[PDB]
């Protein structure tokens, strides 16, 4: 189960606009705008912030007219990581790949399969030609965190 | 020579002889001076910088 | 609790500076403005009405530091 | 937005002589610096790895 909490601190400046409004401008584009973006610091995808504090006051620097301040924040993250036998959606059969949720796009490169099951154009056959486009066995160690539109290598073997 | 910041001390003259001592002898500077505070880019620490503004949350 | 009740000039000066720096870049006025322009002057028409919320944290010369209210300080 | 990140202390000590390696993007071996025309020749002085001048 991709369940995980992560109570991280985070700096944040905020502008003086949202003084009288900070809960609602802590979140405005500083938080939500890595929304379930994948994170390098932890590898993370932020789903939402289920709470944002601060410890204690505010500290303007100088001629800088923002205030920085410290956030305290439990990522409720899903994590699909190395050792784990994940499932995907089976749509469209590619010799490039193999295109969860409806959200979590996933890939498999081409010498990811057994290569004892030969392929046939319309949809492809496996070993007993028993056709299966279906949530099943997915296994992804090899995972992209880059590109925009992130991938999930999912694998068998 | 008497002075505690190797940034001032090298701003006022024998500059070379003053940064070969803070050199060979590692001499640490702690940005508290006028000089040392205008040539890292900071705010002098006096008059108007002695104090912080601290806006409340 | 031992330095002086009075504000300086110098924390006037940057007291104004800072809530002038804010009301410029678009934050709330307290103070009912009345058709000016100058963010100064709201900053000043604010300090006579004793409506800022900035925290003065005076540094004294160990580290040591004590935090008074710009509300809670003789405005000369 | 600034960097936000504000400096406490200046150091002065001689550097390694092995950590200024890495240090160092190329040495340097044409002795003649300028170019017939007044570009940079390749591997002198002015150098394209020691930053477009």
């Amino acid at each position: 189960s991709c369940l995980v909490a992560g109570p991280h601190q985070r700096h944040i400046a905020l502008s003086p606009r949202y003084l009288n409004r900070k809960r609602t401008g802590i979140r405005e584009q500083l938080d939500a705008e890595l929304l379930r973006y994948s994170e390098s610091l932890l590898g993370v995808p932020i789903a939402y912030d289920n709470i944002k504090v601060v410890g204690e006051l505010g500290d303007i620097y100088d001629d800088q007219g923002h205030i920085h301040l410290n956030i305290e924040a439990d990522f409720v993250i899903f994590c699909p990581e190395p050792g784990q036998k994940l499932m995907g959606i089976v749509n469209k059969v590619s010799s490039s790949h193999i295109g969860v949720h409806g959200c979590f796009n996933a890939s498999i490169p081409k010498p990811e399969q057994l290569s004892a099951e030969q392929w046939q154009t319309m949809e492809i056959n496996m070993g007993d030609e028993l056709e299966f486009e279906v949530f099943r066995l997915d296994s992804d160690a090899a995972g992209v965190f880059c590109i925009r539109g992130k991938l999930n290598i999912t694998s068998l073997q | 020579r008497s002075n505690s910041s190797p940034l001032q001390q090298m701003t006022f003259e024998t500059s070379f002889q003053f940064l070969k001592q803070a050199t060979m002898l590692g001499s640490h500077d702690e940005l508290r001076s006028p000089s040392a505070c205008l040539v890292v880019g900071k705010v002098v620490r006096g008059g108007t910088g002695l104090f912080e503004l601290k806006q409340p949350l | 609790r031992i330095t002086t009740p009075y504000m300086t000039k110098y924390e006037r000066a940057r007291v104004l500076g800072t809530r002038a720096l804010q009301i410029a870049m678009c934050a709330p006025v307290m103070v009912e403005l009345e058709g000016e322009t100058d963010p100064l002057l709201i900053a000043m028409k604010e300090l006579k009405a004793r409506k800022i919320p900035i925290i003065i944290r005076r540094y004294l010369p160990d580290g040591s530091y004590e935090d008074w209210g710009v509300d809670e300080l003789i405005i000369t | 937005n600034m960097p936000w990140r504000r400096l406490q202390g200046i150091s002065f000590g001689m550097y390694s002589a092995e950590e200024l390696k890495k240090l160092s993007v190329k040495s340097i071996t044409n002795p003649r610096y300028l170019d017939s025309l007044g570009n940079p020749s390749a591997n002198g002085l002015y150098d394209l790895a020691l930053g477009p001048a």
